């Protein structure tokens, strides 16, 4: 009964084209309409076949509208470009005109970092007075900041790096005035030893700006000696480097609880001059593997601070640089899993020898110390081309993310004559910013900048000073939002108007092709 | 001769 | 005769499910129909109601892209830092030198500004004789420029600030010249005493930048006298604030026929530099109450200008501020509906008393004007944090917007040597910007210029001068347009499409069923 | 039988609304379901308009993403604010200082520049003599830097330019010292006579920044002589333009394989300053003709470079003014098919005996020469303003383009003291700067510079140096993509679902109607 | 004392 | 007089 189950489908059914087919009497008629079935049929096939593998790409959709939700004020980061204080640098120039030797002065001075940095420079000092004609480039390397950042315990250098107390003179948000002790978190960096972070504090003294934060920074070299001949001063310098030689502030505007990087990111400001940064917020939303790429977390770190893909890239950099010349890059993040890895600038490794002698095992360990550096430094410049290996390390965009779109600007800020005359009283009589330092610990710093900062020079002296002022310009956030592009919904509904177009079937008519192929099995 |  | 016209219906319906349940004639089969019947129709109804308030959620769509339509060249205002003109500043520097008692010197000057600042600085003497090591904070605030601009007449400012022909030394627009009397249009600020408006004027005397706006300004304070000592000069400087003691120009690029705020908006340019700024013209379009918010006019406003969303921001907050302390602050908007509101730096309560004593009648209400000023600046700081006040306001963005996106750039104008020369010669032999001065009223400025511009240094007194240059980069605008992401035919398609792929149901069907129960009805 | 084959259709068609009509026994009936098939085709047919339109507006739909694909390292182009080279500016002052007629010097000197520079400026001196105080103006324009890259030798002008190793002190790119020679490509432009691209090339030394490119810039001016009184230097200056006197570096950052355009486009940095310039890649994807417009060639160029806007509208401006004035402008691209034009500066005109004489004939000469120049500024200002002119020029925008938002950034590159006297040491010790003109043809200059440049007064000298920073800020590019909105498979799927909302059929129900005609033809 |  |  296989015709007589045909039949029966065949009169009560809702499929269009089968029916005809089924009682065409005409044989003619039954070959144009069993034609016309069958290419309606493999014209849906088609459809679908497209349709159903363009969801499977799982698309992409975007938006981006200005919205009224107002951002978190951003964290600000304010290093000095200049690493150590002025009162130290000027210790360490007069020590060495009183005497060149080094290694005579590991005991002329109490401070911590002054003995430390004296003895690490005399195990290098015959050597440079041998070879410096034959290998400048390698003691101009050798004696940068970041060898002795990583060859000097952080806690030693922070008590000669520059000073809260002596970097800010003022500071102001939200019509308040700062309390710099709860507002400014210290934080070291291999390039710019201190780094201070102001994390916002909303009112709970009245004063400054209304609608943002400025403060006054210290920041030229105008007090230091002038030397009548070029002397080496190791540590300051950084050989054949983008940052190198500077004078002003380098401020990062990132968002809050997370780590900034200075010497990749940031802007920066000179001294005489007062900046305005235009902050624009905008917000970016993204979804996740299927639909797309994003992660919330840091694939190398504790998960501590919000994610952001510096962090991931900079980490991958210093697991490779790791991997193939066997040490760490100081300009870079510890890895949390090997803290036993050494730095590639360390150097324990010298005799105590090399303090009295030029001999050839000293020169080897020199340029041993060279190659390691320049092992880092290769690996760093080659391997962010390296597509294979940044895709190793699996860094991801953060899936929920605020970027600021900052708008620069300067002016000159204390202006000549009696507007300049009102900023230098309003430091120096109303703040009092030189006697911060009268104290048993601070009283050179205190005569230098009593002789330096007096009234009679003070059109020449204010320009060591910088002002910032970082305020968000625009209220609404730049919200831009990914989505998936073709939802399972659409996917049903576009079928479904498919399969009405090509043979007009629905979903209960495929109740009723189920019925007959039952049928067919009750037969 | 730079000296130190 | 129910069953009637159920099996009339059932046999000639065109709907999918229903005519099988009509017509089952097997008991299971009539079940299984049934079942079959209301679970598609149930999912139908599921589908329905996700997709209806998904319409209802009004939603939004919008797109980007780059158009050739060329916008209006943008309004240029430019601010100079410093608010009253150098031969005044000078004569009342000369004249506290000559005579210290502001009392004594009201009556040696004819000019009006003088007269009037030397009877208002008056008031405050005696105070400021005895106090000031007591209360140097509160005196620093007294004496500031808004105390003055919320006191004096603008009228008789106007008079003593920076005047158009001495600040725009040379101007071009379109490969001509511009007409200063015609194109500059002056308005007043609380803090930039005097501020100008460049209005475009296209071509109807051919030199200059051929596609932009080119001037140069004289900015600078070189030609204020250097005092041997710090001296309080009232009304010049602004304790405490983001913009004081700034020597340059302040520009503001904004569209045409709308108010500039420059102290919380625009570009600094400091002396001696050559400022390039490179407009990349933006638009976007927005989309009414139900799909969005968006306004065309301000809510607080007269209407008579464009609208932008820093105007009603600025109303309301000046609307809290009197609602709070009483009175309006005076670097805000004036509410159009409040001219009877004191500013809050207002200081006729003042007696006569105050300028022969020290008594403790004045004392107190020096005390309260420093108290009016300090309830003013909480509620500006805290009431932006405020959603709730905020939103209470009906500040939504504007629904035609154009934005610049300006890129900042510097360069040091004068050059050292023959270029330079050829600079000042344009300046001052055919221009010759010192003979503008040559007249009853401007006698002693005139000398001022003649002995401080002279030849012999020149290359330090065009430091002062500043130029400026403004011009669209791009030449195709950034469109950004809202648009209804759901429309009413979207609807009608999805609804009918669902309808189809469910039941199988059309609107003639529907009529169907209507026919069904009118004939039900009908019996 | 024209109702038999009707009742045929009727009684076995899958069609909705019209089978009730054609088995309607009821007259009223007949009536109300003729009424319900006809305006259901009608709104049909309402809403199939109104798509098919829809689509034939040939719509247009945008994507924005962040993408990990790195784009090419930029071409950075960098010119001298200053034209000639200091030595031989120097030396044209003293030859004037010695004898002030430019006649009597075509024979003192062997350097070919500086004979073309006598000849040319000898033609004008009678008229300059006799009438500068008359047409002040006119003079100033002949005596512009474009009239002298307009009437001698581009080759005899780059002997006499500012020189590829007098201007980069140092290169630094991807942790590698540039080959000069090889990644910098000199080109001329009229008003930076000599400029030059740096052009990537990737590593295979190893020092500088590790993540882009870092280089130190000769730029300023302070060793040429300072004059005691103001003395006319042609081919120096550029009378009331924006980029005139300036000083310092101008940097175009542009994608490579494509014409830099620094006169109207790029950034500015001055001496004494570090720039950080921080790129944003941005990328733009256009569709073509039908559902928009965008080229992939320059409608006047010969296709090799890669495509620009500013390149077609710079040429259409061309173009008009060839077509206007009779001549081209100097300050714009020659079009290749008019090679045989004129540039509107030209002056070989000008008779031997205007060099003797200011006769009438020689000023009514000058006078011409003036006002073909007012001509070609005319048209250049008016001509950007005049859609229909820019719309015959077919300047669509490029169909793939790279763009970059460059995040500008200032510091004071020699700071006072130490880290300035490192600094100094490595200019002038280690790479030995001075002794690269220690040879036969610059011995003067090496004599300048060390005269100059001496220990004694290197915080001063040092400030003539500029420091440039161009690094890649994010390393996901910003995609911007167009895309059709409306496509050809989304027209059929849609007016299915019309189709199947309104009145049911389907394209099988459209063979069924076929098949009915067919039976009237047979019939 | 800060004179005027 | 602007000499040369
Ligand atoms: C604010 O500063 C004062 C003075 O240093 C200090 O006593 C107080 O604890 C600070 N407030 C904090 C840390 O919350
Ligand atoms: C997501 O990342 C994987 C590698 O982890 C890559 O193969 C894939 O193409 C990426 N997809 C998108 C949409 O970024
Ligand atoms: C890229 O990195 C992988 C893994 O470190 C390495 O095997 C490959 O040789 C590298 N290729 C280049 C060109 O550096
Ligand atoms: C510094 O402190 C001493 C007391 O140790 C005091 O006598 C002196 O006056 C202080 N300096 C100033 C400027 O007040
Ligand atoms: C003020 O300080 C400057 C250095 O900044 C110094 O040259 C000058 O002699 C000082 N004047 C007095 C009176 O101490
Ligand atoms: C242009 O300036 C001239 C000279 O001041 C003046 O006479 C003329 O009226 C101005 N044109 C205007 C205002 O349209
Ligand atoms: C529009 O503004 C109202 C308040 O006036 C708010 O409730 C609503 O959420 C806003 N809608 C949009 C889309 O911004
Ligand atoms: C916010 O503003 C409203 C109205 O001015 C007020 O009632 C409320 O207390 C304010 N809240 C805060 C935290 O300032
Ligand atoms: C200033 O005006 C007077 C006439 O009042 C004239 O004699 C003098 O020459 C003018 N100054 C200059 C520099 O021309
Ligand atoms: C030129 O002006 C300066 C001040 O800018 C002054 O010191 C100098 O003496 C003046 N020279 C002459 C010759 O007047
Ligand atoms: C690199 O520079 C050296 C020295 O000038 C030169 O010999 C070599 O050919 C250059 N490399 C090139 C041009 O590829
Ligand atoms: C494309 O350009 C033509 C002129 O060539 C213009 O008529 C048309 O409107 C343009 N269309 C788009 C989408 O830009
Ligand atoms: C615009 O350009 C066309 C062609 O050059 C010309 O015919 C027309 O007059 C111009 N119009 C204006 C206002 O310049
Ligand atoms: C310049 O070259 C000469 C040889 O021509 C040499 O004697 C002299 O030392 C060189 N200059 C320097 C500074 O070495
Ligand atoms: C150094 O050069 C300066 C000019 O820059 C000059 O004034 C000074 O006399 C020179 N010193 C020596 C010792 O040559």
């Amino acid at each position: 009964a296989i015709r007589d189950v045909m039949t029966k489908f065949a009169e009560q059914t809702t499929m269009h084209g089968v029916p005809k087919v089924i009682n065409a009497k005409s044989s003619m008629g039954r070959l144009f309409w069993s034609l016309v079935c069958l290419a309606a049929g493999a014209m849906f096939c088609l459809q679908m076949s497209e349709v159903l593998q363009r969801y499977f790409s799982y698309p992409k959709k975007v938006t981006v509208e200005v919205v009224p939700t107002p951002v978190p004020f951003p964290s600000i980061s304010i290093c000095n470009m200049r690493n150590l204080d002025v009162h130290i640098l000027n210790t360490l120039n007069r020590m060495f005109i009183e005497d060149d030797r080094p290694f005579s002065n590991i005991n002329k001075s109490e401070h911590e970092f002054i003995r430390a940095y004296m003895k690490k420079v005399a195990k290098y000092a015959p050597l440079f007075w041998n070879y410096q004609d034959e290998y400048p480039e390698v003691f101009q390397e050798i004696f940068s900041r970041t060898t002795f950042s990583a060859n000097i315990d952080p806690e030693v250098i922070a008590l000669a790096a520059v000073q809260l107390e002596g970097f800010v003179v003022n500071c102001h948000y939200a019509g308040h005035r700062c309390n710099k002790t709860r507002d400014f978190y210290r934080f070291f960096d291999p390039y710019y030893f201190n780094c201070f972070t102001y994390k916002a504090h909303e009112p709970t003294l009245s004063e400054g700006i209304e609608n943002g934060w400025s403060s006054i920074l210290l920041s030229g070299s105008g007090m230091l000696d002038k030397n009548d001949e070029i002397r080496m001063l190791p540590g300051l310098h950084e050989w054949r480097s983008a940052v190198s030689a500077s004078e002003g502030v380098r401020v990062v505007i990132h968002p809050p609880s997370t780590t900034p990087y200075p010497f990749t990111e940031g802007y920066d400001v000179p001294p005489g001059f007062s900046a305005s940064f235009g902050i624009h917020p905008r917000r970016n939303i993204r979804i996740g593997p299927p639909h797309g790429n994003c992660s919330d977390k840091n694939p190398f770190g504790d998960g501590t601070e919000r994610y952001r893909l510096m962090a991931c890239q900079k980490m991958c950099m210093q697991h490779y640089i790791v991997e193939t010349c066997g040490c760490a890059d100081v300009g870079l993040p510890k890895l949390p899993l090997q803290a036993n890895i050494s730095w590639c600038r360390d150097d324990d490794n010298f005799p105590d020898e090399c303090m009295f002698t030029a001999s050839e095992e000293c020169l080897q360990l020199l340029m041993q110390l060279h190659n390691r550096i320049k092992c880092a430094r290769s690996i760093k410049s080659k391997i962010t081309k390296n597509t294979t290996a940044m895709e190793a390390c699996n860094c991801f965009p953060p899936c929920d993310e605020v970027s600021y779109d900052v708008s620069y600007s300067l002016s000159k800020w204390p202006s000549a004559g009696y507007e300049g005359d009102a900023a230098y009283f309003d430091v120096f009589g109303i703040e009092k910013f030189n006697e911060r330092f009268n104290k048993t610990g601070t009283q050179g710093k205190y005569e230098l900048f009593t002789k330096y900062f007096n009234v009679s020079n003070r059109e020449e002296s204010m320009k060591d000073f910088a002002r910032l002022n970082v305020y968000i310009a625009d209220s609404n956030v730049v919200k831009t939002q990914e989505s998936e592009d073709y939802t399972r919904n659409q996917l049903v509904s576009d079928i479904g108007g498919q399969l009405g177009l090509w043979v007009g079937i629905s979903l209960i008519t495929l109740a009723e092709v189920l019925e007959l192929i039952i049928d067919l099995f009750r037969l | 001769f730079m000296r130190f």
